[PDB]
């Protein structure tokens, strides 16, 4: 069977997870106490008593975190090891989640996790979350990817991050994190997505017209992103795709692997019962700017690769035939595709989390997409470092932690090959 | 769990903290007894932060109380809550030192500190993971400036790695309140800057204003003006005791606050303070909140941040909101007023959010501002310095002391060179 | 029939006793009056009105332990003349148990055993439980092994042995009195178990996730290992295990018998309903490091052979299947050795005593193990020897009581020659 | 059964005595009447080790007082527990010895010995098996020591393989309350040392500081000073009178806390000693008990531990607690503080539980250390000795009562290798 691992690492990682696993049990009409009063081993397993048990471990430095969750809702959902915790976070502070502190349960962790893997008969790969910048996110999970990667150098290794949106707040050493952990990262994640916080805000208030919203649900609408992917290991469909060909379909260099996201169609009741979502309108909505999930407008740069995931009610054709539309609207890819578009369709359609502000629908479409025009958001990345490390601002917080300054550079470095690889790929290879 | 030492020293501080105590108590649901009635599981569940719940039901807040003589202590516990401290934490000698910082780091204090860290060492035994120190003293007193610095330096001996910060008080541009500030403040911070990790500065003078101002006082007694700082030191420590959003550990402020060692002097600000005759005539939203958090006159510290530039700010929120909300908001600030910002680091904001409000105010927070303007207090402080030593003003009480006067020279060297240094980053420029 | 005789020497010998006849009568049905409101007649014998009377002997010099027992709740269940007592204990001091004291009353209880033995179809062996250190399990032991080999030169002699576990107290004179009864046990014992209560500890705050425990529940994790041991002649199973043959299985060379013991799946319920506690899995788990019950990792040595003893719910051919991939786990076997798994299968499972601290399974292993790891333990222990030897600390003891200063030398001697025989063996034979 | 002889000589040993069978018929229930009124049978059961079972329910203290003259007996017949006493076992005569160790030993002593004895002789006919005798007295009493020491000698002429021990009131470091107390003191250790198995070594200087400091009072009655002492006493021994864990009976404290013969001095202590007023703010753990065992402050021998080294330390725990706490909590003791344990013995700690607690002390722990640092009396003694010695003072009060100068030199010579002894192995090394 079709088994997949998931990893919550950190605040956003672990808050997130609570939003995804509540989702799971929704779908798969698992009660809060792991109860069913068939496709559920590939993130669920059975105890003795029928018990279903979510396979997937949390961890995080600040107990606290974790703390909501052995006391939340869903605490009957998880074997109390898998929930892993430290004493002390990171503090924004990638040495510590990666050299100090992090290095003193990262063995723990591993083992966790190898013996929920010996639990597998055909592991697919595994989904980290995390967030650039924290320093359990970022330090920790550059550490753990560093581990796994050993131990399972074929197993894929997907994972959603949080990428410090161009005008967003909440830590300042951001930049340092993110870079020191992107370095790493390179050398052994599959397939990162990005999404930006900054973004859904920006969502949140145009399509579904809402007004102060939190993670309780800035984090829903990521856990459908999350879901329709793995849907189409939990359900059949007409174009099932499998993890491995995630790969093969978003990737085209090594180096190069980070798609964004997007997600329609989002919108409010309201809106719903004066509007006729059809494939067409969805699959249009899908490759306007406005609806990205990252602050990256598209039209600057080429398309890479996409890959449509249709749930619920669709037509083959009626695909096809969106599809060809998007072709002719002179959206710009690059020379070196012809194609360009993997597409997965699911017989399950959404679902909708009682309390939610999005209203239920017939289909929807789940967009991943590998563009140059991301090379944006990485030069500004790095030059927010530039500029910080040039005074050596708060450097001394790592090096006191054991990390090398010329560690600094050597990623900078490496950060600047990979802008330049994004310019070369946009070159239009022509003779 | 985490765990905080909280040392009191000088009369100043010991009412402070009296006063501090108090307010924690009370949003433990801890009563004079030390016995809890609270409402929420949460109150209890982390109480471990600062108290340690002895026996029964009986919580013993883990502080220390220091003074070189009696008559402060004392009248302590006479109060309301004395009772609910430990006797053996009462830690006292029998002579004063008339704002002789010499004694109090020297002939007297040396005596003193001999028992005093005896105590802190027992309490920090009694912890599992020690967290940090928290200082509350006075600048310029006897014991405030000279225990307070001397225990300092002794601790860090110890406990290198611990987070260290004190809310000192300092002193007044306007009529002071001692004869010998000058000195025993230069005094104190010659050696403060090379060990505290991280200290507050709050100064009567501005806490004045506000009440005179903002809260409409006539009759602003220091028991209300201690009110106000306890309700400060309590918005820094809240991620710890409460669950939230974006939870930072007081190890996190510190990163995100402190881009130099040396450089790590900050000035306070609270929001709501609207009076009671016009709280009606309020909306009390994120908006709301930036315009008092940012506003000049309700800085906690005696200074003008107008006439400087943040290095970097720390918000810290509680109760209920939106992250929308929030991080808008202060993106807001930072674009409109970008001239007040330094240049060289992208974000000079921190944000966080604790779910818990304080009783009584649906929405609250704290500000702590990096800001280079406090370089004026510094310059002040030194110029007055400057005055009376060259006149020899005094000095024989020091020297009578054992105090060798080479050690006034080093101390205005230390504080023209901080000066310098804030000076520098104030204009200094990314290219 | 299969006739068995548990003697039971010292505080831990008999109150590790209690522990198991509590856990016999459990499993029989059998009520604290010897009453029975097919398998008995192997630890009970039957009395004129059919009640039901164990098969043991209850040897302490110190009457106080065993005063506990005659008054205890299972004061029915023992022939008064089964609990022989002393006067005045051994001081920890081998000399006495062996030579002073314990010479006067050994004559009893072996006449006592030799009784007990007439009333047997078919003795399989003996059952000694003592603990190294303990003057009476340590030097009385000594001397009873002595004798017994003598009237039975032809049966089993297994004992239980706590082993002065390498950084616990308790005693100070241990290393003294346990190389004492080592040099002595060597040439009379066929097999022993060493346990340790250190490594108990461990488990018991990892495994069964609680704090505090004591011998009250220490000793019942012990029965579990002996009862798993004993099932095997007392219910029916798939293969079962006659005493005798762990001789065979186990020992490969006269000198070498010394394996150490280990017990799956420890686990509070807590856990037990999110875990599926399969075959593969325990078997597993078995051979982790951290659940051994001896302070020895594993790792540091190879296996000389091992022994499963399952219980309950078990298929022949998934236990297979999970031995395969233990060896498949490049767990390292010594080159003498090409198989190394002896594999026995009760199908009686578990079962758990009332106001225990472990939950109820369908399944479980036993596992017994020798490797050569074990030497580590001996050298720490003749290293300890070594250090008072030297000044002969405590010597004067021993010699007052009778005891040969060259004695120790001898034991001393004999020890090295130990060691050295597990490097022999581990020096992987080759061409 | 076993049992204790207990003999009291001298002012103070008596009046010691008094208040020590005082809390051992509280603890067994017994009234003044002798008459048992216990609660748990328990108390009765093994009541054998003190009292004798006279007749109907009355039960007589096997314990004989001795002094050369009244007025000290007889008070002790006026008190509250006078009857409960056998009259026939007030030995004493009608003559004094102002401190004059001479008439003691000899000239008077030797009349009064003459008795004594006899009684000594019809009490451990009465004992089924003798553990041993026990004598209460002080150092430098013209009885006490004088009548003492003779005592001891004389009955191990009879008794040489009981045990034998004595709990007596050294010489004060600070304010001797006697002029001759060098000659005294010493005379007695002289033959002390040759005979006694252990001795404890009590200071009412070192009693007065823990009054004063740790238990708040200010009014330290002897008769409260003896009541700790008689609280430490029992504690010796509970593990005779009552059931526990890990009893240690009063043989075995010798053989595990004497490394070599004539080495048998101890500094006793016990907790908890919290006052009253403070008792509400403690936590009454196996951690806060160790805290309190090792602190010097709490030695109830005037000496300074934290100047030696531990030859070894004994720890006798009543009450409930777990076995993981006890053995952990010492363990981290040694390893915290390793350089103030000799590093010849591995293991310098010795522990024993039982599990009858103190009358209101759920948790309670005593204290045997046998530290080097003790040679800091007896160096004191010497010093002091010889000052008085080479100026022949007071002579004549001991020359004319028949002693040979000679006896002064050869004590000295006795006393100065003690000194040395303790030297040597003070800081021996393995290696
Ligand atoms: C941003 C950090 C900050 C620096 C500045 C300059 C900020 C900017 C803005 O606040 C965020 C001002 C703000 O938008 C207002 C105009 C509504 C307002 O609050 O300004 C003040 C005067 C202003 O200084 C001139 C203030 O003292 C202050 O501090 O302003 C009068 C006040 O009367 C009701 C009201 O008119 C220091 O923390
Ligand atoms: C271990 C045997 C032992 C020797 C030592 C050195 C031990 C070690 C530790 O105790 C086990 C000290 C301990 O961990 C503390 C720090 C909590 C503490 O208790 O130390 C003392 C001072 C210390 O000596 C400095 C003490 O007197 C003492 O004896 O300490 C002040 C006290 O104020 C509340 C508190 O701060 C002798 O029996
Ligand atoms: N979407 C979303 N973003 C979050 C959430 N929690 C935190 N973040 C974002 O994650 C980043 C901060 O990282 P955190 O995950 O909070 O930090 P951490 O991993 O706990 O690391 P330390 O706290 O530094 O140990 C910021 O960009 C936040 O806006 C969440 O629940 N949802
Ligand atoms: N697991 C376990 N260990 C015990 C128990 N009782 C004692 N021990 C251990 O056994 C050793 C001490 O030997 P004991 O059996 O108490 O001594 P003894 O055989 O009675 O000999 P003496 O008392 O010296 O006559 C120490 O290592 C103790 O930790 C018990 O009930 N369970
Ligand atoms: N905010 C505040 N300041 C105080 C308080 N008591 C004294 N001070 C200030 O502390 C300084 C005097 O030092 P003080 O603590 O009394 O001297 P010390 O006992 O030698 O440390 C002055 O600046 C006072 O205004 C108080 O309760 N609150
Ligand atoms: N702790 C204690 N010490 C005592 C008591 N009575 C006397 N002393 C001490 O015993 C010593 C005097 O010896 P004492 O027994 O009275 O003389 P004796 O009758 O000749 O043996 C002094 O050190 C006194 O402080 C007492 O009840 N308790
Ligand atoms: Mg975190
Ligand atoms: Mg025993």
């Amino acid at each position: 069977m079709r088994e997949c691992i998931s990893i919550h690492v950190g605040q956003a990682g672990v808050q997130i997870g609570n939003a995804c696993w509540e989702l799971y049990c929704l779908e798969h009409g698992i009660q809060p106490d792991g109860q069913m009063p068939d496709s559920f081993n590939t993130f669920f397993s059975e105890t003795g008593a029928g018990k279903h048990v979510p396979r997937a471990v949390f961890v995080d430095l600040e107990p606290t975190v974790i703390d909501e969750v052995r006391t939340g809702t869903y605490r009957q959902l998880f074997h109390p090891e898998q929930l892993i915790t430290g004493k002390e976070d990171a503090a924004n502070n990638y040495a510590r989640g990666h050299y100090t502190i992090g290095k003193e349960i990262i063995d723990l962790v591993l083992d966790r996790i190898r013996k929920l893997a010996d639990q597998c008969t055909g592991l697919q790969g595994f989904l980290v979350f995390h967030s650039f910048g924290g320093g359990t996110g970022s330090g920790f999970t550059s550490l753990l990817m560093e581990r796994l990667s050993v131990d399972y150098g074929k197993k894929s290794k997907l994972e959603f991050s949080i990428y410090p949106a161009p005008q967003v707040s909440t830590a300042v050493v951001e930049p340092y994190n993110s870079i020191l952990t992107t370095h790493t990262t390179l050398e052994h994640s599959d397939c990162a997505f990005m999404v930006d916080n900054e973004a859904i805000y920006d969502i949140c208030r145009r399509n579904l017209d809402i007004e102060r919203p939190t993670y309780t649900n800035l984090n829903r609408l990521i856990s459908q992103i999350v879901s329709s992917i793995t849907a189409s290991l939990r359900f059949d469909g007409a174009l099932n795709v499998d993890l491995t060909e995630f790969q093969t379909n978003l990737v085209p260099y090594p180096r190069i692997h980070f798609p964004l996201a997007t997600y329609a169609p989002v919108i409010s009741a309201e809106k719903a019962y004066h509007e006729q979502l059809s494939v067409a309108e969805i699959t249009n909505a899908c490759f306007e700017p406005a609806n990205q999930m990252v602050k990256c407008d598209p039209r600057h740069g080429k398309y890479m690769a996409c890959c449509l995931l249709y749930r619920g009610d669709v037509v083959p054709k009626d695909v096809n035939a969106a599809i060809a539309t998007i072709k002719t609207k002179r959206i710009q890819f690059v020379d070196w595709c012809p194609t360009g578009f993997k597409v997965g369709i699911n017989y399950q359609p959404p679902t909708v989390v009682p309390g939610g502000d999005l209203a239920k629908v017939q289909r929807a479409v789940c967009m991943l997409s590998n563009t140059t025009a991301i090379a944006e958001a990485w030069a500004r990345l790095d030059h927010k470092f530039d500029l910080m490390y040039a005074k050596r601002a708060f450097v001394h917080w790592y090096v006191g932690e054991g990390m090398e300054e010329g560690e600094f550079s050597e990623a900078r470095e490496d950060m600047a090959a990979l802008e330049k690889d994004y310019e070369e790929v946009g070159v239009d290879s022509v003779e | 769990m985490r765990e905080i030492v909280h040392i009191q020293a000088g009369q100043c501080g010991n009412q402070i903290g009296a006063k501090f105590w108090e307010v924690i108590s009370d949003e433990h649901g801890i009563d004079p007894t030390g016995s809890y009635h609270g409402d929420s599981d949460l109150q209890l569940e982390r109480i471990n932060v600062y108290y340690n719940e002895a026996a029964g039901n009986k919580y013993v807040p883990r502080a220390i109380l220091v003074d070189l003589e009696p008559g402060t202590m004392d009248s302590v516990r006479s109060g309301p809550f004395g009772q609910i401290f430990r006797p053996d934490n009462f830690v006292f000698g029998q002579s004063g030192a008339g704002n002789n910082w010499a004694k109090g780091h020297y002939t007297e204090g040396a005596e003193l500190v001999d028992s005093v860290l005896d105590v802190v060492r027992k309490e920090s035994e009694s912890c599992d993971c020690l967290q940090g120190f928290q200082l509350t003293h006075s600048l310029g007193g006897g014991t405030g400036s000279g225990m307070g610095t001397l225990l300092i330096s002794k601790i860090r001996e110890e406990y290198p790695d611990r987070i260290m910060n004190t809310f000192s008080v300092v002193p007044s541009p306007k009529v002071s309140d001692t004869v010998v500030e000058p000195y025993n403040a230069t005094l104190s911070v010659h050696q403060l800057v090379e060990n505290t990790d991280e200290t507050y500065c709050i100064d009567n003078e501005a806490l004045y204003d506000i009440c005179f101002r903002t809260l409409k006082l006539t009759t602003p007694t220091y028991g209300d003006l201690n009110h106000l700082v306890s309700a400060t030191m309590s918005g820094v420590t809240t991620c710890l005791r409460f669950p939230g959003q974006l939870n930072a550990d007081l190890r996190k402020l510190a990163v995100n606050m402190v881009p130099f060692p040396r450089l790590h002097f900050f000035m306070p600000g609270f929001a709501p303070l609207t009076s009671r005759g016009s709280q009606q005539y309020r909306a009390l939203t994120v908006p709301e909140l930036t315009q008092q958090m940012f506003d000049a006159k309700n800085m906690m510290a005696a200074c003008d941040p107008r006439h400087g530039r943040y290095l970097t700010v720390a918000a810290v929120f509680r109760g209920r909101m939106s992250m929308k909300e929030v991080d808008e908001q202060m993106l807001n600030v930072q674009n409109k007023n970008s001239s007040y910002f330094v240049e060289w680091i992208p974000n000079n904001v921190k944000t966080a959010v604790c779910d818990i409000p304080p009783r009584g105010l649906k929405m609250s927070a704290t500000f702590i501002g990096n800001s280079t303007a406090i370089q004026e207090l510094f310059k002040r402080i030194s110029e007055q310095f400057t005055a009376m030593f060259r006149r020899k003003a005094f000095l024989h009480w020091y020297t009578g002391e054992g105090m060798d006067e080479m050690e006034f020279t080093e101390a205005e060297s230390n504080m023209n060179d901080l000066v310098s240094e804030y000076q520098q980053y104030q204009d200094a420029t990314a290219d």
